[PDB]
């Protein structure tokens, strides 16, 4: 297991390599070690390949490897249209920890555990993506345009939310501020079906659903402004979704992963 | 005219509604004139002047 | 006396294969037309989308009686999903009363109809679990209600005391309005829900902080209410949405 | 008299305490001292609401000769519901004894079989998760004494905008800060910053006595707000060792934490199914 | 220094916890399942890995603006910061204003030379949070189904 | 009459076009920048919002 260990250590000190580079900046002496870093690595990993070739005349982590060297193969030359494609395969970059998985046992065996998992609760995944299209189709014919408001609340039109008005520090009304009128639409609006299936998803993440809940409330006709409490029996809505969605369908998943393993 | 304020300082206005009624309370004073008469009350379940 | 030309083409004409596999066609017809919306819609589709929605639901509703006098009533009304096809189609045909006053606008009921799209599913791989777990679900009912009835009794009293501790107390100089608060009920309701869930419960409790006094021995004691409601709810919800899913499921 | 308390009794009280539940639903509170009429006829039948209790109490004492549980409960209820109305008829202590009522649905839940039956089977699940409730109890601990040690009282300055000592003049967020010699947040372009600032957060969010940073300690652990915690205590003693806490806090103690509940539970309800 | 010394003392009050049969048995046992399964842990430690430097060259290259969500703390402009933002994300908190601040149209740092950002944003904290979730919950599967042996045992 | 339609929001070419209403196509929260300008009052996708005018070139 020589070359295998001769491996295993360049593979991961090549990513710990491209791991330390320099974000920000594209001119650096920290991205020139690093930038003339990758020729013993990308030769060396392209010769384990021509002492491999010979041997066979293809298995399917063999590809994986190919692609691998070939990124840097073909990310040396390229020219020409520089912002571009060199992007691309910058960020590709990021299949060299990957090639690990083949050469390292047990590594396998967890992946393909995970795999086989997908395998199990692909029909779990599945119908709770068909009921978060379901609730975004029935979520879109009740706040269809409805969650639009101005930066002034004395206007409810986008017609009349226009020019200036005045806006006062902490409430202090001997500090008036002027500020534009501006008919901005919710985060997260309900106006598409596409739309509301983010709006849902975030809502199922309990990151941010209180602000939507309580922008929903206030929503009583498309294209018009807010009103304080005009709808409270609308809380229903995320209180239903949240109760079957974002409990019901996730503790199932947990639980068929659960009574499956077991 | 002889405009009269009632201003309402019962237990609920407490918080931004106080606020905006001692201001408003104070932006219809100034829409007077020396000809004209006016004084304020409250009731908080017993009329007075402020 | 003479179905010599009726019942031949009823049973043999509703489960002959190719009668599915265009009933599948429609309702997928049905979910695109549903689906296909937004706002600020144009003119060409916000027609076709509304006559298409008829046009659709006369022949689900004359497949309807087609699959009844083929398999009678006993065995059209015993399957439970064929009472679901048979709310929604009564439902559809029911929309025509309050179409005059929108009320329910284009009633979210034509997408419910897509569980008749797991009519495809049917044939997938272990469907013979997923109609075992409507099938669980539904046998164990009574346990499961009891127990998402202790768990809303136990929110409804947390509201009841929260709105009786914070009730008309989150009211500051400052210049927000902030919308979770204890006022009434349904705003108590919304306010627990969302401390339950996690979802901002330290930013309810510092205003509980603030209102009663500030940080102190006494008047930062108020904490214990937040902290105990964290915990027994999220172990009651553990305690209910885990047994239920891991006993049924199982 | 120990021949009524059938049926018609139980119904009866059921029906009371249900109606005492709704209300309470309706009662609404009103900020500071105001009230509608509603809340002036709530009153007035929280009174019937306790006589009917009253009377129900004085029979089973002298019937039954307390010790049943939910009986004591519902005497305690009972007591404290004429203490509270002697009191309030006598003074013209309102938030102390309206707290009952809440007890008093409680009361009501234990009459149904099918909800005690549930609520005995989630205390029996309860029993099991009592260790993974200690080394709960003493990690806000261990990691509370050691943010005792580390961060006591170092977040107490902020930029003051130097032209007047003001009030805490810095966008609408006031941040902690440093002395430049120090590690945190400096205030950069003038605005030098002094101590005498409350706290990040009104000063609730502190590591200063062993009660502000054993509730500092729980938010970090529920997850919710660790964050903002870690800027907080970033900028203001540097961002060289503060996530080796705050990161050691959640891969230790909120996530070995939910591993053990979880385990548990899904080993009882196992045994339960067997 | 000073700051480090004086902090042993907590682990006599741990060894204090240690005390108690229940406890030993319950964290040896788990522990030893989390020994016995370190193979579990490389896909957790992949996942952050390769997302850290996609988000790294991809979403970092802003200006750290502190009216935003990103800023000296919550940023991409290096390894160990990508890192923590991941697991910000990975535990929740504003995942979805990170994904805004994301949004392309963002102004850049001016020592790199308002084109700066991506509309990757969406699937990134979208496929991040979703292949966490269920590599988290895969491991924690993982070692209870080790130990439960021992957790389901009629003492 | 003229108001500048592309796809790629950053070049921000110019097309031509015919009705009499140009728009204005930006985020929601970062509204400074202008992503996509144009003829027409369409519909925004998320995450965008749009602002409609009058006469050509009004959007600025
Ligand atoms: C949540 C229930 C089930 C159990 C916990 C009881 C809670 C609600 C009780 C226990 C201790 C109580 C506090 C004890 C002392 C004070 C100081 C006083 O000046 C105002 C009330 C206040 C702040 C109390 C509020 C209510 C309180 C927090
Ligand atoms: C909710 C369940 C546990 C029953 C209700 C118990 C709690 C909420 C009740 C019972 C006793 C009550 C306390 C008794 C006395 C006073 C003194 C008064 O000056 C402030 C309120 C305060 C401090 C009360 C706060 C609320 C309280 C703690
Ligand atoms: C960037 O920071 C400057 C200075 O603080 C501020 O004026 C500007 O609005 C910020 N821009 C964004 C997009 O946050
Ligand atoms: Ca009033
Ligand atoms: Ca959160």
């Amino acid at each position: 297991t020589i070359f295998t260990n001769l491996i295993l250590f360049f593979i991961l000190l090549s990513s710990i390599s491209l791991a330390a580079e320099d974000p920000v900046q594209h001119t650096s002496f920290r991205n020139h070690i690093l930038g003339n870093a990758d020729y013993v690595f990308t030769s060396i990993f392209t010769l384990e390949i021509i002492l491999k070739m010979t041997a066979y005349g293809r298995n399917y982590f063999n590809i994986l490897d190919l692609l691998v060297v070939s990124v840097s193969l073909i990310s040396f030359g390229i020219q020409s249209s520089a912002i571009n494609v060199v992007k691309i395969l910058r960020v590709l970059r990021v299949l060299r920890p990957l090639r690990a998985i083949n050469r390292a046992k047990g590594l396998k065996h967890v992946v393909q555990c995970v795999f086989v998992a997908i395998r199990t609760i692909g029909n779990i995944v599945i119908v709770t993506t068909l009921l978060q299209f379901m609730f975004a189709c029935i979520g879109v014919q009740l706040f269809k345009g409805k969650l639009y408001t101005c930066s002034d609340s004395s206007k409810q039109t986008e017609a009349e939310c226009k020019g200036n008005y005045i806006t006062y520090k902490d409430g202090e009304v001997d500090h008036p501020i002027i500020q534009p009128r501006s008919w901005e639409n919710s985060k997260f609006d309900f106006d598409n079906v596409l739309a509301a299936m983010m709006a849902l998803f975030t809502v199922s993440t309990f990151e941010g659903w209180p602000e939507l809940l309580y922008r929903s409330i206030d929503s009583h006709t498309e294209d018009k402004g807010p009103i304080y409490n005009y709808r409270v029996e609308i809380s229903i809505f995320f209180i239903i979704y949240i109760i079957i969605i974002a409990f019901f369908m996730m503790n199932i998943f947990v639980g068929f992963v659960i009574v499956t393993f077991q | 005219k002889d405009m009269l304020i009632l201003v309402d300082v019962s237990g609920s206005v407490s918080g931004l509604t106080l606020k905006l009624i001692r201001t408003s309370v104070s932006e219809m004073l100034e829409t007077l004139s020396d000809d004209d008469f006016v004084n304020v009350a409250s009731f908080n379940s017993n009329a007075q002047d402020v | 006396r003479w179905n010599r030309f009726c019942r031949r083409k009823c049973r043999a004409a509703v489960k002959s294969n190719v009668f599915y596999w265009l009933v599948i066609f429609l309702v997928f017809l049905n979910t695109l037309t549903i689906a296909s919306e937004h706002y600020n819609q144009p003119n060409w589709l916000t027609e076709v989308q509304d006559t298409a929605n008829k046009a659709l639901l006369a022949l689900f509703t004359a497949e309807m009686l087609l699959k009844m006098y083929s398999l009678g009533l006993q065995a059209y009304f015993v399957s439970l999903f064929n009472r679901f096809d048979c709310f929604v189609v009564c439902g559809g045909i029911l929309e025509t009363i309050l179409v005059e006053t929108k009320i329910m606008s284009p009633l979210g009921i034509s997408v419910l109809r897509c569980v008749r799209l797991l009519r495809i599913f049917k044939i997938t791989r272990y469907w013979n679990s997923l109609s075992n777990l409507v099938a669980s679900l539904l046998n164990s009912v009574r346990s499961i209600a009891s127990l998402l009835l202790l768990l809303f009794l136990f929110i409804i009293i947390f509201s009841l005391l929260g709105m009786q501790l914070f009730g008309g107390k989150f009211n500051f100089d400052e210049m927000q309005t902030r919308r979770s608060t204890f006022d009434n009920f349904p705003q108590s309701l919304l306010t627990v829900f969302q401390i339950l869930t996690g979802e901002d419960w330290n930013s309810v409790m510092y205003d509980g902080i603030m209102a009663y006094g500030g940080p102190s021995f006494p008047g930062m004691l108020v904490c214990i209410y937040f902290i105990i409601l964290f915990i027994c709810g999220n172990y009651i919800l553990l305690n209910v949405f885990l047994a239920i899913a891991v006993d049924n499921l199982a | 008299i120990s021949i009524v308390e059938w049926k018609p009794f139980e119904i009866i009280i059921l029906l009371t305490i249900f109606a005492n539940c709704v209300a309470l639903a309706i009662y609404i509170p009103f900020p500071e001292d105001d009230s509608n009429a509603t809340n002036s006829n709530l009153e007035r039948v929280e009174y019937l609401f306790l006589i009917i209790f009253t009377v129900e109490a004085f029979l089973k004492v002298i019937a039954y000769g307390l010790r049943n549980g939910w009986n004591l409960l519902d005497f305690i209820i009972v007591v404290v519901g004429l203490f509270s109305a002697i009191l309030e008829q006598a003074t013209k202590d309102v938030k102390a004894l309206r707290a009952f009522r809440v007890l008093r649905p409680l009361r009501l839940v234990s009459g149904v079989p099918s909800l005690q039956v549930v609520l005995n089977s989630i205390i029996k699940a309860m029993v099991p998760l009592l260790h993974i409730a200690l080394l709960v109890l003493f990690v806000i601990i261990i990691y509370a004494i050691i943010g005792l040690e580390l961060f006591m009282g170092k977040m107490h300055k902020t930029c003051y905008n130097q032209e007047g000592i003001a009030d805490v003049p810095a966008e609408d967020d006031p941040s902690p800060c440093a002395l430049e010699t120090g590690h945190g947040r400096q205030c950069q372009n003038g605005t030098v910053c002094k101590p005498g600032w409350d706290g990040p957060k009104h000063g609730i969010t502190n590591f200063d006595n062993f009660a502000f940073a054993m509730l500092t300690v729980f938010q970090c652990i529920t997850m919710e707000g660790w964050t903002d915690v870690l800027y907080w205590v970033n900028d203001a003693v540097g961002r060289d060792w503060p996530w080796i806490y705050f990161v050691t806090l959640i891969i230790i103690g909120s996530f070995f934490v939910l591993n053990l509940v979880l385990g548990v539970l899904s080993g009882e309800f196992s045994k339960e199914r067997e | 220094s000073i700051t480090f010394f004086r902090l042993f003392r907590v682990m006599r009050l741990v060894k204090l916890l240690s005390r108690g049969e229940g406890i030993r048995t319950l964290l040896w046992t788990f522990i030893k399942s989390f020994q016995a399964l370190p193979y579990v842990a490389l896909l957790i430690v992949m996942l952050f890995f390769i997302y850290a430097v996609i988000g790294m060259q991809v979403f970092g290259k802003i200006a750290l603006n502190d009216t935003t969500e990103i800023n000296r703390n919550n940023n991409f402009q290096t390894f160990p910061q990508a890192v923590l933002l991941l697991f910000r994300c990975a535990t929740g908190e504003a995942w979805q204003d990170i994904m805004l601040a994301c949004m392309p149209g963002k102004k850049c740092a001016p020592e790199s030379e308002t084109p700066c950002g991506s509309s990757f944003a969406v699937f990134y904290f979208i496929s991040f949070y979703m292949l966490c979730a269920f590599l988290i919950i895969n491991l924690f599967v993982a070692v209870i189904m080790d130990n439960f042996d021992y957790l389901t045992r009629d003492w | 009459r003229i108001c500048y339609i592309h796809k790629a929001s950053l070049p921000r070419a110019t097309k031509t076009c015919v009705e009499n209403t140009c728009y204005k196509m930006f985020i929601r929260t970062q509204r400074e920048y202008i992503s996509e300008r144009g003829c027409g009052c369409p519909t925004a996708m998320w995450p965008y919002q749009t602002e409609c005018c009058k006469g050509d070139r009004c959007n600025k």
